[PDB]
């Protein structure tokens, strides 16, 4: 994708993360597991909800539209009515299909961007207390219990608190 | 409309 | 100790198209294109349609004997003709401004069929029993229920002049006919005047009709012709008929109410005990989706018709369970 | 020592919509939708409109006595009718191809009203003083300024035949009328011939008119009718009138110039001493914006009409003064 | 946004930067202050000017368009003229609103991208002579006077010139 | 040791426009807008067009003597008129529903010109040698090849009544004319009856024509007029002509086949030995591109017409050889 | 551009890389040279091919469309036919030009993104065994022969294999 | 048209 | 259609 995360440096998705679009997997002494990031997922849901609803809203209700009849001496008017109906139909089929394609492209890009931004947010929180081991994962240079993990997930990671131990393990 | 994909969503 | 960032995958097999790539499997999506109908004719916002049975508009309005007579008063949400309408104009001839009349009926929501000129009372000194085999019913020769074939009585066709004042408080559709015999012998035997004429006037309508006699190819075994005319008589206005021959007089007329959202459709489907907000000739649509690929002809509140086979919007992610 | 990278914020309260999010406050934006008009009728590119006052097109063209007579020559940029036009056709009857005539006038930029058939000189041996109460002026019974009611003189209506050769170097709109008495007694008292006829020909026009006598409902206290006809006589061509009764003759005709960008509008507003490039029935628009939601009817160089309430493009940033 | 800078890792805007869309704030011994980056601001202005003008240009001048009249026996033609006017109106209202929404989205994204690109340009200029202290700010490992600051702003920062002192403070 | 990442540059000078920036030089691009034609009239899918030479549709259908007679049977893919068509209606008068007739011919793919009423055999006791100078050929006065001017013979014009039964298995276009002398003297000298009439009937057509005598401005040195009429006689149906004067009778008629994708165009170009899938009045287009700015009038399978001067899509990169 | 690579931190293109859109230039003891990255180039070609083809496909074949004629008493119908033809023409000219502009913008952005993603892929492969010397180039802290270079190009670079030597040169 | 937001702009 | 820009392309 455009931002290089989804199907990029993060190769695949997680069937095991069932409560959100974007999130985390962790592994420490207490155990391992998945936990979606609800803030970013909720933001994305809000956005895409507004996009879908926008698409539906822009199409007005189609009120009654039926054919007309013409006698054998009104061929020109019949063909003009037909030219009108066919023209409008062409234009609306075109508009609909194109709008759906464009918006689909932008939606996948939007997701890709959300995942990348989340990754970068974590990276900038952790700094050199952990190392990037690829595939969107970080390996801590210190012990990170459930409380530490949660501090990372809810954006309150205390870098100085583990800076020393990390410096020692990093050597 | 709403995308009710998760139960914790706010909709 | 490790923490990873990732994204949702699931088992979904929904596919959408994009501009750079076609056929992408995604976790979540919404279909914007309605393609399902119930195959039935339904009520539209609680009002049943007007079904003409064996008749088209012409056959119903003229009063063709072959169709089952409707109740005196009807109200509808749309008009349905059947594709194979065998009973229309039964006596050969042109129906002047017929298409315009259909277009008028397209915004009519109710009619009341009433006797505008009573049979035994409006045309004294004339015969009113004229019938034909082109308009047969139950084998016997008959005639339009709404019109009356005036002919000579006791060897004479005195000049008639009758009128109707519209006190219905609504538009009144008045129909009549002008007969054209194939020869002057028949013209004399029927109307006793070779130089006959018919005159129809209102406050805004003014037309005069002259018999045109000539031999013509047989249509429904008839060499004669019958031209059908109509006018909408405004509330309070008066229509006047005057003739000394060839007038196919009005007997029943229609008091008309106007409405919105109606139309005329040709359909095969059958009426059922059901209700809808959107009706197509193929069936009713129950949907809030913005598009439909079912039919271009719609009545009510319907999605916009498109030719597309597929309009699916992705909402979720590119699905990679690998 | 520190250096930071950042972005502009300001006090702006402009909001725009996007696809992912509605109602976003931004630092800079441009409005693309014009929604303001001056509520006045103005000159269009320095040319004043043609105002018909109490008349519509029919009343002005036929010469209805109730409207203030215009100057002999006029030039305009668009034609204005008032919603409540009480003075139009004052003597009851049909105006044939009236709508087509309006459409012709929609591309006319100038007229010259000239006497095509002088009153005391064109119809000898006929009376020209015929008047009616349906076309009253200042209480008294009167008649169209542009037409002349020819009747019998000294108990006789001799066949007339007059012609006009167009040497104006422009199209000449010629109008006339055909009278239809309610009975043959009046037909005789007016035109002394029961089998009357009117004939009008040019190089490309060819029509014949026959009186059709019948009693009719009173309209403006008249049981008779008067049908109005018109034709455009090409430069150099000749029109010929020939009749032995029922002709409502032309007296004044119109030399017409063609132009572009004109049209006919119905408006309430008043003419002011002002100039514009875009005129709507509600008022003039002074704008270079691409869209407007003021009115679908426009004359001149106007923005495209849309139903939108808002079309605002963001140019600046998402505004976060926090 | 799509690039994560505006309302992202750079939380808010500067009311105090009054001479441009994107720019700098600095703090040293000589004092502190704001200074917009004119190159990027001018580029963005050029772009968005061309976008606005493009939108206006694509809409042609609407020349005279008035209604027509039809007699009581021309209902079909009247309804066809009406169907034409209403169809064209639907299509243009749709086109206008959609184009404005799409372009608005892209404009905000464009700004976000400009801010991120500027930030990255500075970061790559400074390297390890300074540290990222979050919120789009850099803390120098050396003394950076007005001349140094300006060298950073106009893209001529001399890394080797301060490399030693920075290495010492970074230790 | 070093490794660098980079991107393609080349010598290309292709420029494209974007929304943020105009006129960007790129490495690769595709043009979507066709702007080239071969300046020739060609075959369309292997079928040559119908060229009318000096005639328009009217001149060809009536049988104007000045145009080179076509082969008895023709099949085409589109019809071409020349801008300067001098030979059309040669005897002055109105061609009723001419435009509708053109629209009918727009879906006709073949004709067979056959003798519907043989000259010396269909109108006994009448003269058939009538000619005029308005329809001159090689200097001499002549007449339409497809029509026959019936006049009085030996001081009498007996009532004629002839008919044709359509056994071609296709629609048959029948044309006729009605003559209108400028005075009653000529009416008598030609048709010996002052109260003449013409009657034309089929199963669905029914019209009566009456001479209307009046002096008229000379057109092509003719004060008389000639009105031209037509009808499509369905397979198996019968047309009947009946008259005692003024009938310009049919002699040749057209058996017509229907097709798709045809049309009528006005062009200057010449027919060449070439074939195309798309034909415009300016020349043929050989292209698979989605758009064209050559001409709004197209026949066959053509790109969509747009006003654009340029529609170029970038496929490659921003080209920076620096 | 939107991603800052093309005409960004990678100033110009390579006339000397003739076999692809994106790729590499290398310099070692065995010599120097250009080699395009075929995977990314092929991906981009697939994408843009599908875009072009999509644009062509959305426009249906324009079948026969010719003018009609009207007599002197059918001015209203003539003007209505004209209003229909002109309306449809306006709408299609608008649609075509706009679609081409939008898609052009997105195409240039797409390329920019591909180049940036390739650069980041290499960077993440090399880590601290090389240093970013700007302009999209990396300078190795170790000897990188043709085999090493190719391992970088086809995404199999062995970081531990050169980690020691690199650490020593980096000191 | 021009967006005259700053006076140093080039417009 | 195909963009035959390089000969190794797959088209
Ligand atoms: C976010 O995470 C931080 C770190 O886990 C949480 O801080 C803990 O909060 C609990 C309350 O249940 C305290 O009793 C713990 O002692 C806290 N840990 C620390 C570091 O002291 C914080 O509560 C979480 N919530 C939010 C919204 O920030
Ligand atoms: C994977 O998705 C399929 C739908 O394609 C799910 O199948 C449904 O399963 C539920 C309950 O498990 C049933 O009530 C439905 O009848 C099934 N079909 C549909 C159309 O919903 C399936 O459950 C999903 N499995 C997992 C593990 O997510
Ligand atoms: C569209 O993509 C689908 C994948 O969702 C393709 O279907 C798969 O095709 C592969 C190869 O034949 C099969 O192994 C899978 O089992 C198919 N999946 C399913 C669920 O059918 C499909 O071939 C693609 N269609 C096109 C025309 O591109
Ligand atoms: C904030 O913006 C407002 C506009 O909403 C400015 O108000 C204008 O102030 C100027 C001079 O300061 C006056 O000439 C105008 O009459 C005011 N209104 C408008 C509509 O411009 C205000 O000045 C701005 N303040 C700051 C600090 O930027
Ligand atoms: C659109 O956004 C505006 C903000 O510009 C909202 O208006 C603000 O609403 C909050 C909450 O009520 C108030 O505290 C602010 O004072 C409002 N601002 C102004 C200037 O009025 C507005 O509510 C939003 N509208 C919708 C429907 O979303
Ligand atoms: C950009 O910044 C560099 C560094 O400040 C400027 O170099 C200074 O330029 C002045 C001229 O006014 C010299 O006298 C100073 O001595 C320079 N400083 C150094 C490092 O020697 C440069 O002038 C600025 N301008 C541009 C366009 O680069
Ligand atoms: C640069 O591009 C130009 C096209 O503008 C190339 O010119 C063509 O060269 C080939 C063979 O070299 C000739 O067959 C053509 O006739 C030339 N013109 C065209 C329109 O193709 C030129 O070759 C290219 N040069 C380089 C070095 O890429
Ligand atoms: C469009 O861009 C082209 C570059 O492809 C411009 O043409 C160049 O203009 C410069 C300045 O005059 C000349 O030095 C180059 O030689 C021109 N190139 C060519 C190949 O002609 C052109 O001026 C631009 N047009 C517009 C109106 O922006
Ligand atoms: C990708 O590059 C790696 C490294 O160059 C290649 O590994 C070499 O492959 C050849 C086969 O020709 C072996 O004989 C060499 O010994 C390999 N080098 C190493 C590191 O042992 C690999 O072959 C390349 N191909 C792919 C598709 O990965
Ligand atoms: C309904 O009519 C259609 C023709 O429109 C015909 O194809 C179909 O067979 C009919 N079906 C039924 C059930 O009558
Ligand atoms: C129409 O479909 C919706 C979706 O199930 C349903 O809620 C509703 O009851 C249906 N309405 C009727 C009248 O069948
Ligand atoms: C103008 O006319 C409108 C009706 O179109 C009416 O609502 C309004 O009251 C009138 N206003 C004035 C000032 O005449
Ligand atoms: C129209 O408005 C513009 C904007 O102020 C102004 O420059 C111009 O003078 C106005 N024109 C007239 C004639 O009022
Ligand atoms: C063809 O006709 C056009 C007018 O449509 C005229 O401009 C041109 O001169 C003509 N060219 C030829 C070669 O006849
Ligand atoms: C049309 O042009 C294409 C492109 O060169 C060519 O392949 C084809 O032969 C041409 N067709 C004809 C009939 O000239
Ligand atoms: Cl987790
Ligand atoms: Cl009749
Ligand atoms: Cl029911
Ligand atoms: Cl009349
Ligand atoms: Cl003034
Ligand atoms: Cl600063
Ligand atoms: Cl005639
Ligand atoms: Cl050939
Ligand atoms: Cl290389």
């Amino acid at each position: 994708g455009l931002f290089g995360a989804i199907a990029g440096f993060i190769e695949g998705g997680w069937t095991g993360m069932i409560d959100g679009w974007y999130g985390y997997h962790h592994q420490n002494e207490q155990g391992s597991g998945y936990a979606a990031d609800q803030k970013s997922t909720q933001n994305a849901i809000n956005g895409i909800t507004n996009k879908v609803n926008t698409v539906i809203e822009k199409m007005n209700i189609q009120f009654t539209a039926v054919g007309k009849e013409f006698n054998k001496l009104e061929k020109r008017m019949e063909n003009l009515n037909k030219k009108v109906d066919d023209g409008f139909l062409d234009i609306w089929t075109y508009n609909a299909e194109l709008l759906v394609l464009l918006e689909n492209e932008r939606t996948l890009d939007f997701h890709d961007s959300n995942v990348k931004n989340l990754y970068e947010k974590v990276k900038s929180q952790l700094k050199n207390n952990a190392k990037e081991i690829g595939n969107g994962c970080f390996e801590f240079y210190h012990k990170c219990d459930n409380e530490c993990m949660e501090s990372v997930r809810n954006g309150t990671y205390d870098y100085p608190k583990y800076s020393e131990e990390s410096k020692l393990n990093r050597e | 409309x709403a995308l009710e994909y998760f139960e914790w969503l706010s909709x | 100790d490790t923490i990873c960032i990732g994204y949702h995958a699931n088992n979904s097999t929904d596919t959408v198209d994009t501009v750079l790539e076609k056929n992408v499997t995604v976790t979540h999506s919404v279909n914007l294109l309605e393609d399902s109908h119930n195959g039935k004719l339904c009520r539209l916002k609680g009002i049943a349609p007007l079904q003409l049975g064996k008749c088209n508009i012409a056959g119903w309005l003229l009063g063709n004997p072959e169709c089952d007579p409707l109740l005196p008063v009807r109200s509808w949400s749309y008009i349905v003709e059947t594709p194979n309408s065998e009973n229309g104009i039964c006596y050969p001839g042109d129906f002047i401004d017929y298409e315009e009349l259909r277009e008028q009926l397209s915004s009519v929501s109710s009619f009341e069929r009433f006797e505008i000129f009573p049979k035994e009372s409006s045309w004294p000194n004339h015969n009113t029993n004229g019938v034909t085999a082109a308009c047969s019913h139950e084998g016997k020769s008959s005639f339009y229920r709404n019109l009356l074939w005036l002919t000579e009585k006791e060897g004479s066709y005195p000049k008639l002049k009758n009128s109707y004042v519209n006190k219905k408080g609504k538009e009144v559709l008045v129909l009549w006919g002008i007969h054209h015999p194939p020869n002057s012998k028949e013209q004399q035997n029927l109307y006793q005047n070779e130089n006959a004429y018919v005159s129809v006037v209102t406050s805004n309508y003014n037309r005069r009709f002259t018999p045109e006699i000539a031999e013509r190819p047989k249509v429904r075994d008839q060499a004669g012709r019958m031209n059908y005319y109509w006018t909408l008589l405004k509330p309070g206005d008066t229509i006047i008929f005057e003739a000394n021959g060839n007038l196919i007089a009005p007997m029943y007329a229609f008091a008309l109410s106007r409405g919105f959202g109606s139309g005329i459709i040709t359909s095969n489907a059958s009426m059922h005990e059901c209700n809808t907000k959107c009706q197509t000739p193929l069936g009713a649509i129950n949907s809030s989706l913005p598009y439909q690929n079912i039919h271009p002809v719609t009545i009510g509140e319907c999605p916009k018709y498109v030719r597309s086979a597929k309009l699916r919007m992705v909402t979720g992610l590119r699905n990679i369970p690998s």
